[PDB]
């Protein structure tokens, strides 16, 4: 695999208006990954998920989190921005 | 409009490309040495009652009337245009669901299909609600849609043309209303996305054509689809910049004139 | 910032959108597909889905919907209200 | 590292002897490469699964290079199936839709049957009045 | 959503807002929790370990057997840990460098106090006039015109002040600036004249960046905003370099000749080479010596942290790797094309889908897709244990994955994947009781069909899979309209939804059925085409009559069928039926239509027209011009009354009556 | 930022928020647990934070009864600020002199005399 | 004919001039969607194009555009401002995987607990071999009231 | 101690939706807050369920099945700060301080910071800290003043001294 989600096709469901669809064949059916956002500068923790240790080494955060769906695509970005000295704060809901 | 595209089907107005002579004599009526519905009244006449009656008569006609002068004022002459819910169908079939012929005349009375609209038009709404002066918004975002039932249903035509009776009438009105609403579009709903592409498909059907084999010709030139281009870009240099300017007349109807 | 709309004087239309049935009917989906409260006497299904439908069809099914409008207010509307 | 083999199918050469009905993701050669129980890779190539058949002759040569070169050739006999292409001399792309057994076609009237039948709509809009007079 | 290591935690709450700043050295530096000392790391340590700067500290792991302290496990999950590299060697930018020259003017070296005075006050005033992030423009008309200062700030003098002092007048004091600036390759230079006793002009005379950076950072903070910058996003001071990131190897690439071996990117390569010609520099500190000659290798950095940025800044580089060759930079990832931007992020490629060539089949419904087991076999689909399936979904295990009516993996509670396959194959495992399951697909079962190029919003509609033998996608011929492709050996793609909230949507919304009128036109998209449709022409004619025989026969196609013989239209010597009698039975009850075509009169007057009642025809003959896309159409007026079905019927009726007469009437030419 | 002792300093939240007394705070944890064995099968694991609180509660039981806690509030009134107040009904005892150096941020908040006629009442209550 | 005669005068003159584009001859006409490409383009004054990129504006962030490409430069730039994108945007949202406001996507659902509760029909003991006791809530006690005091 | 609102969102499944919900809400609020403690607010003592227990909500999760209900409660919590003085219940003495300890929270006092009129006695029958006839061993409830404060890992940890005046034995 695998096969191929044209620009041109995802035009299309827009029109019928499949918000569920689109989502699943683009952030689940492919690059299903999460990551876990520090609340007041939004980006990667030194999370864990399994002793619940997060913690940060910056915003000296401990009890503040919040975590985000991105695709591995949209995650190399964001890194990828990193070099470029520039920082996508992902500021969530009220936990900005 | 307000509708969603995918419910419509064009339609046609009986009532423009009308000769004024003949308009007065489909929709018009009066006691001036006539009274001929009165042979389909039945069963049940009146007869003609007290006033009121003959007050509503010409009262309907007021409205249909100032619809028969605007339009025009507005359309050219086209008659042809894409209405939500095929009136001139619900009535057929509908003539086949009840059937009755002309041998039986209207169990109905010109003061219930007169009723009959007013009740089941003023439950045609899509802009909701009132909220006074939004109802203003609404009142004329199915103005179009109007003028048709005060033409398809007008008091002369449910009686001289295609006779109904209570129960069909109260059953037209009944599919009219409900094909209505369901024909209001969204919300939703991404209305420029699905028109967007439609509009795409339009302009691939004419470039090969206005290209196709195909010559050769002169005057009027201009071209399609490789213009889609030009309007798109706004570009100064559109090739053929062309231009139509009328005239009065005069001048000119004539020729040498002109 | 939101402001929520009176349960008394709703603005929005009172039928069902083509839209929303197919966001309910996907969320029960879910929600029974994952073990879940069944509202209406089982007739016999497989189809996390297909029950579902059986259910909305008897408007028996909870679930609501906020339509979030432009000013940033919202309404809340009843499985059972919609048409 | 490599499984699902299976190198059962080598001979003491570490290559195959045709011609050994080969399927699946079976392997035909084997490699190894030095770096307890150290050390030995695998470099060698195994068979796609999408093809199958026996094998029908290997060549063993040498190179220079100046070591070894082997070379392997597999035949897989294809019948025709629903969906395979077919066209005449004149543009008629066209693909099977099926595969009616000897009784059920037209057996007329000399009586033979025919071999392919395409459809008289891929006629009047293409005009290719050849493919009629051939 | 599907599960990702229940990591629950943190709740979750979907991003919401997407704040850009840009980063800063101070931060850069917390945020890194590594050092990066060894520049020409590659655990370059003389044997296979790592160590210390590069690989470990720490970083984000890259194989199985590897827990990277700070999270994991690997290989995903753990996402790259950025680190910062140090520098103590006042570097260049490239993109963001652009900007910082177009400024030269906003602040004035070095007492950095904006150039503008109060002022002037229609010039400051009209810069502010315009939204942050375009004042700009006001900025650098100032800078064109200035180039001297004047007295000292708007001290009063007189002074007072209520509501005052003004006391003012101008811009501050100093005296400037007094030289402009122009761009000449990867240098700026500028002339200083004034004057008529000795300047300079157009010819050399550089600047540096540490002494720019030390002068924003005298900025008054009023100032910092009084421009379109940020004194908490954006700060001028961060235009440069200082702690240059390391973002971590998931952002890189690798790789392994097995055995012996084991190169990397590439790329990277470079960020080695960078620190190789700054730990070069930086010992020398301590001089002094040759000095002059010292500021010639300094040159490198600036043009090497740029190469790794913007290959071609068109200057004329070179950035030669291997063999000449561009230097794989960032910004050529970023819009390729041939990498993400078009490709990454846009059309990304996808799982649970497949494709092959398609065929005509003219017995299945019309919202029907035949699938091939051997694909049927492949899929899913994954599906939760109801309550209801716990018997019913059992036996599909108890099967197998290589029959049909089978499934593959097990997902249970921890997450944990029990493959079918060589894995299980047995163990009775019962069958949780909350648990998921992976199945075959089956019996629609929906799922969506495209055709490349999808350019009609029913491009993409959905069908029923089940689920022929063949490899090939058998679909409905009066649905090849809306797919503009014959069968001249295309290919189709089919996406599988999972979860069961999108098996809704393409159900209650797409669907062959509900899509069967695109308002593109307020007019059908499908309808009779092809045999079928010469077929009804050709048997719709009141030449043709049918035998007793069959009439029965072909009554088993309706394929809802009352079940009662249609009354014969003739009882004279034979009894015969009408082509037009029994097929107006798969048309529905109550449809009129009157089409009145060119020339027709109260007469027939030659089965010219056509005309429909109580859902039977009894006029004319039936073609394209009614069982066709027509305005008015016989497709377009049962839809659309009574919505898709018996509508979605309508097409297999007919398509399917008619076949089964053609196939016994003939026709060719 | 925040980390000093004052002279009533601190967290905004916090400092807005009234302390909750001692003998009346663990009167209402009773009460809560009351409400709560309101139907209960039996147990109700009390945790460890629990034990350490009951043993603490009933080792500073300022008012072991329903009545002295009303009889407490009786004499209080004056908020001033819910810290101090609190503090004044969880220490006890005795001179003016002595408060100020317990609760220096009292300085010019309040006299003498006063503070002597409340003392003698919780002496004797 | 913007500059000499209506701003709405020129919509009408777009409408008609893409009708003449798409209709001689037999060309698949709706209304609808004719009259919303239309509003787009005289919707905010000057004509907006639509050149290969889409309207050349720019009031709805970065993210968004990033969209349109070619990215770059947008981002080098607009990252040295902090331009805050309230993400209301459809390719800025299908970017980032929060589930877009695609119609069926432009609403959310919650619970009509109400239902549950007063759902059709349809005591108070406790000694039925629970040690514990109770009778149903009415034993003699309150609660409030102190809380308060 | 503070009597204070908080906020806690439970996350409740399918499984439980029930006509009962409410109850269940209520089950695994007390469940999940009750015994936490974190460095902003502290000791979650206890919620003070009933009557003063809101339930607002809430909006079913997508891709999930599970629904959100925010949940605003008053609850009895014990935040310490520097400067507070406290009554404590000693519990070891070594000579290394004295290891108090007040409701759920644990007050070192280090040997430093106790009067040197305190001598340490390890011979004495239980290792104590008398005088200076004052005699505190590990029975005797002393009162300190915070000198400073910590919290790591939602716990709180701080250390009081001994060296004001009305500070020590009670």
């Amino acid at each position: 695999g695998g096969l191929r989600f044209g620009e041109m096709e995802r035009d299309c469901q827009i029109s019928h208006g499949c918000s569920s669809v689109l989502r699943e064949r683009l952030f689940d059916c492919s690059d299903a990954y999460r990551v876990i956002v520090c609340d007041i500068c939004g980006l990667i923790a030194i999370a864990s998920y399994k002793k619940d240790s997060y913690e940060c080494r910056s915003c000296q955060n401990r009890t503040r989190f919040s975590q985000v769906y991105l695709p591995y695509a949209a995650k190399l970005l964001f890194q990828e921005l990193m070099s470029m000295n520039i920082a996508p704060r992902l500021f969530t809901k009220n936990h900005k | 409009d307000g509708l969603d595209a995918t419910l419509v089907e064009y339609q046609v107005f009986d009532s423009l490309r009308l000769s004024t002579k003949q308009f007065e004599k489909k929709y018009r009526i009066d006691l001036m040495e006539d009274r001929s519905l009165s042979l389909y009244m039945e069963n049940s006449i009146e007869n003609d009652s007290s006033v009121q009656d003959l007050l509503d008569e010409e009262y309907t006609q007021l409205v249909a009337d100032r619809e028969l002068l605007c339009k025009f004022i507005f359309p050219k002459g086209d008659a042809r245009w894409p209405l939500p819910v095929n009136v001139q169908r619900i009535i057929q079939n509908a003539l086949q669901i009840f059937h009755l012929e002309a041998k039986k005349p209207t169990d109905l009375l010109p003061s219930d299909i007169i009723n009959g609209l007013n009740e089941l038009i003023a439950k045609l709404t899509i802009f909701r609600g009132s909220d006074r002066i939004t109802r203003d918004v609404q009142n004329n975002a199915t103005l179009l849609f109007q003028i048709l039932l005060r033409s398809k249903f007008a008091v002369k035509r449910v009686i001289m043309e295609y006779r109904l009776n209570k129960v069909a009438f109260e059953w037209i009105m009944g599919e009219v209303e409900a094909r209505f609403q369901q024909a209001v579009v969204s919300p939703g709903e991404m209305v420029g996305t699905l028109a967007a592409q439609s509009i795409g498909e339009p302009a691939t059907q004419m470039t090969l054509n206005t290209f196709h084999y195909a010559g050769v010709s002169s005057k009027n030139v201009t071209l399609g689809v490789p213009r889609l281009k030009e309007i798109l870009n706004v570009a100064k240099n559109i090739k053929t910049p062309s231009l139509t300017i009328y005239l009065m007349p005069w001048i000119a109807a004539n020729m040498d004139l002109a | 910032s939101g402001k929520a709309v009176a349960k008394e004087d709703r603005t929005t239309t009172p039928y069902m959108t083509k839209y929303e049935r197919a966001r309910i009917l996907g969320t029960r989906a879910l929600q029974i597909s994952m073990n879940a409260p069944v509202l209406v006497d089982l007739e016999g299904e497989t189809d996390p889905l297909q029950i579902a439908m059986k259910e909305l069809a008897q408007k028996k099914i909870p679930l609501l919907v906020r339509r979030y409008l432009p000013d940033g207010s919202y309404e809340d509307w009843s499985v059972a209200e919609l048409i | 590292r490599m499984k699902h083999g299976t190198y059962d199918k080598l001979e003491d050469d570490g290559l195959i002897a045709p011609g050994t009905r080969v399927s699946g993701e079976d392997i035909i050669i084997g490699k190894t490469a030095p770096i307890q129980l150290h050390a030995k890779r695998d470099v060698s190539t195994p068979l796609r699964s999408t093809e199958s058949g026996i094998v029908d002759q290997v060549m063993v040569t040498t190179n220079q290079e100046g070591l070894k070169f082997v070379k392997v050739r597999m035949r897989s006999t294809r019948i025709p199936q629903i969906g395979d292409k077919f066209a005449s001399r004149h543009g008629q792309k066209g693909t099977i839709g099926m595969t009616y057994r000897h009784e059920d076609m037209p057996f007329s009237a000399q009586g033979i049957v025919p071999d392919i039948i395409i459809n008289p709509h891929a006629i009047p809009s293409r005009m290719t009045v050849a493919h009629l007079v051939e | 959503s599907g599960i990702q290591f229940s990591p629950s935690s943190v709740p979750l709450r979907r991003v919401e807002e997407v704040q850009f700043g840009i980063l800063s050295p101070e931060e850069i530096r917390s945020m890194s929790v590594a050092k990066i000392e060894f520049p020409e790391t590659m655990d370059e340590s003389g044997q296979r370990p790592r160590v210390g700067g590069l690989l470990d500290p720490r970083l984000g792991t890259i194989d199985r057997q590897f827990k990277c302290q700070t999270c994991g496990e690997t290989m995903a999950d753990c996402p790259g840990h950025f680190g910062h590299i140090e520098l103590a060697k006042p570097v260049f930018h490239i993109g963001f460098l652009s900007k910082i020259k177009k400024i030269l003017e906003c602040v004035c070296w070095n007492c950095g106090k904006l150039k503008i005075d109060s002022s002037n006050p229609k010039f400051n005033d009209t810069q502010r006039y315009r939204d942050p992030k375009n004042r700009l423009n006001a900025v650098w008309n100032v800078c064109k015109t200035k180039m001297v200062c004047d007295t000292g700030l708007s001290a009063g003098s007189d002074n007072f002040d209520l509501s005052n002092p003004s006391a003012n007048m101008g811009h501050g004091g100093c005296g400037a600036a007094q030289p402009t600036i122009r761009k000449d390759g990867l240098r700026l230079w500028g002339s200083w004249k004034r004057g008529k006793d000795e300047s300079d002009l157009p010819e050399k005379r550089l600047l540096s960046p540490l002494e720019v950076h030390t002068i924003f950072t005298h900025i008054s903070s009023e100032d910092l905003a009084h421009l379109g910058l940020n004194e908490q996003y954006a700060r001028p001071d961060w235009m440069i370099i200082t702690v240059l990131p390391v973002p971590p190897p998931s952002v890189r690439p690798s790789i392994s000749v097995d055995g012996t071996s084991r190169g990397e990117d590439d790329l990277t390569h470079k960020l080695s080479d960078i620190i190789k010609a700054n730990a070069n520099v930086r010992r020398c500190e301590q001089e002094g010596a040759p000095a002059h000659i010292v500021s010639e290798y300094e040159q490198l950095l600036q043009f090497h942290v740029a190469t790794y940025m913007d290959n071609e800044i068109a200057g004329q580089p070179q950035a030669l790797q291997k063999s000449g060759r561009p230097l794989k930079s960032i910004r050529a990832r970023l819009k390729g094309k041939e990498g993400r931007l078009r490709g990454n992020l846009m059309g990304k490629r996808v799982d649970f889908s497949a494709r092959t060539v398609i065929t005509g089949d003219p017995n299945l419904s019309l919202d029907e897709l035949g699938v091939p087991r051997s694909i049927a076999k492949t899929l899913t689909y994954p599906e939760t244990v109801t309550p209801y399936n716990i018997y019913q979904l059992q036996e599909l295990v108890r099967n197998g994955p290589d029959e049909h009516p089978g499934a593959k993996y097990i997902i249970r509670d921890t997450g944990e994947r029990i493959d079918l396959r060589y894995h299980k194959r047995a163990g009775d495992i019962p069958l949780r009781y909350g648990w998921r399951v992976e199945r075959h697909i089956r019996d629609g079962d929906v799922v969506i069909f495209n055709r490349q190029p999808s350019l009609h919003k029913m491009s993409m509609m959905g069908h029923r899979i089940r689920v022929m033998p063949y490899s090939t996608f058998r679909l409905n011929l009066s649905v090849t309209s809306p797919y503009n492709a014959d069968f001249d050996g295309d290919e189709m793609n089919m996406h599988v939804p999972q979860s069961e909230e999108t098996r809704a949507e393409i159900q209650e919304i797409t669907m062959v059925p509900k899509q069967i009128v695109s308002p593109q036109s307020n007019k059908p998209v499908m309808g009779i085409v092809q045999d079928t449709l010469a077929g009804v022409r050709k048997f719709s004619l009141r030449d043709n009559f049918l035998t007793r025989n069959a009439v029965m026969n072909i009554m088993l196609w309706v394929p809802d069928w009352d079940g009662i013989l249609p009354p014969p239209v003739i009882l004279k010597p034979k009894v015969l039926w009408t082509g037009k009698q029994i097929l107006s039975l798969i048309i529905p009850k109550g449809i009129n239509l009157i089409r009145d075509d060119d020339k027709q009169s109260l007469s027939n007057p030659t089965d010219s027209g056509m005309l429909i009642e109580n859902g039977e025809i009894i006029y004319g003959v039936v073609d394209k011009k009614t069982v066709g896309a027509s305005q008015g159409g016989l497709v377009h007026t049962i839809w659309k009354e009574k919505g898709p079905e018996i509508c979605k019927g309508f097409f297999n009726g007919i398509q399917r009556v008619v076949n089964y007469w053609l196939l016994h009437n003939g026709f060719s030419i | 930022f925040e980390e000093d002792a004052a002279q009533l300093k601190l967290g905004p939240e916090f400092e807005n928020e009234d302390m909750l007394t001692v003998s009346e705070a663990k009167i209402l944890i009773e009460t809560v647990l009351a409400q709560r064995a309101r139907e209960t099968n039996g147990e109700i694991p009390m945790t460890d934070v629990m034990k350490k609180t009951v043993a603490y509660f009933n080792v500073f039981a300022r008012f072991k009864t329903a009545e002295a806690t009303y009889a407490c509030e009786r004499i209080l009134g004056n908020r001033f600020h819910k810290f101090e107040r609190a503090q004044l009904g969880t220490l006890c005892c005795e001179d003016a002199e002595e408060a100020r150096t317990l609760i220096p941020s009292l300085a010019n908040k309040i006299d003498d005399q006063n503070l002597q006629g409340i003392l003698d009442e919780l002496s004797t209550l | 004919i913007l500059q000499i005669l209506g701003i709405e005068a020129t919509r009408s003159a777009l409408l008609k001039e893409l009708r003449n584009v798409i209709e001689f001859d037999g060309s698949y006409v709706n209304y609808r969607h004719l009259a919303l490409l239309c509003d787009v383009m005289t919707s905010r004054g000057h004509l907006m194009a639509i050149t290969r990129h889409g309207i050349n504006r720019a009031e709805t962030g970065a993210l968004m555009r990033c969209s349109f490409e070619e990215t770059v430069e947008i981002l080098m730039d607009a990252a040295a401002s902090g331009e805050k994108d309230d993400c209301k945007g459809i390719s800025e949202n299908i970017m980032l995987g929060q589930l877009a406001p695609m119609g069926t996507g432009a609403f959310d659902i919650y619970l009509d607990q109400d239902m549950l509760m007063n759902y059709s029909l349809g005591a108070g003991s406790g000694m039925g071999t629970s040690q514990l006791p109770e009778g149903a809530g009415t034993p003699y006690e309150r609660s409030p009231m102190v809380d308060s005091g | 101690f503070f009597l204070k609102e908080l906020s806690l969102t439970i996350s409740l499944h399918p499984s439980y939706f029930g006509p009962r919900m409410q109850d269940y809400l209520k089950a695994k609020l007390l469940a999940d807050v009750e015994g936490t403690c974190s460095g902003q607010y502290g000791y979650i003592i206890c919620v003070l369920d009933s009557n003063t227990i809101d339930i607002d909500k809430g909006r079913v999760v997508p891709g999930q099945g599970f629904a959100e209900f925010e949940v605003k409660y008053r609850a009895v919590l014990w935040r310490p700060f520097r400067g507070e003085v406290v009554d404590a219940i000693v519990t070891t003495v070594n000579k290394m301080g004295f290891f108090a300890n007040i409701g759920p929270l644990n007050v070192f006092v280090s040997s430093h910071l106790v009067p040197p009129d305190m001598k340490f006695d390890p011979t004495a029958n239980p290792p104590n800290y008398s005088g200076e006839d004052q005699v505190i061993e590990k029975g005797s409830n002393v009162r300190l003043k915070i000198v400073g404060t910590r919290t790591d890992a939602t716990e709180i940890f701080a250390i009081a001294t001994m060296k004001e005046d009305y500070l020590g034995v009670l």
